């Protein structure tokens, strides 16, 4: 089941500045969505089937 | 002799006055670098 297994990308985030405040929400919305959700979904799919 | 007091008089109060304007825009800029603290982050 390994050779199914996804991995954790690190996206490169653009850094957006509200007028004094440095973030990037790239790094954000990838991390979460793709990293924790879809990541977590498949994983717990592996792990049950393994 | 009476009008010179006078004046001296009225130029302490406009003065008193500019004083207040000063402490209003000096509280007016503290506000302001309040809001433009610097940030430690280290992205």
């Amino acid at each position: 089941t390994s050779l199914y297994y996804m991995k954790h990308q690190d996206f490169d985030c653009g850094r957006v500045k509200i007028l004094f405040f440095s973030f990037c929400l790239g790094r954000m919305m990838g991390d979460l969505f793709y990293n924790y959700v879809f990541r977590y979904v498949y994983n717990f799919f592996l792990a049950i089937f393994g | 002799a009476i009008l010179l007091a006078e004046i001296n008089y009225q130029m302490y109060l406009d003065r008193q006055i500019q004083e207040r304007i000063l402490l209003t825009n000096s509280i007016m800029l503290l506000q302001n670098l309040k809001a433009a603290q610097p940030t430690a982050d280290f992205s």
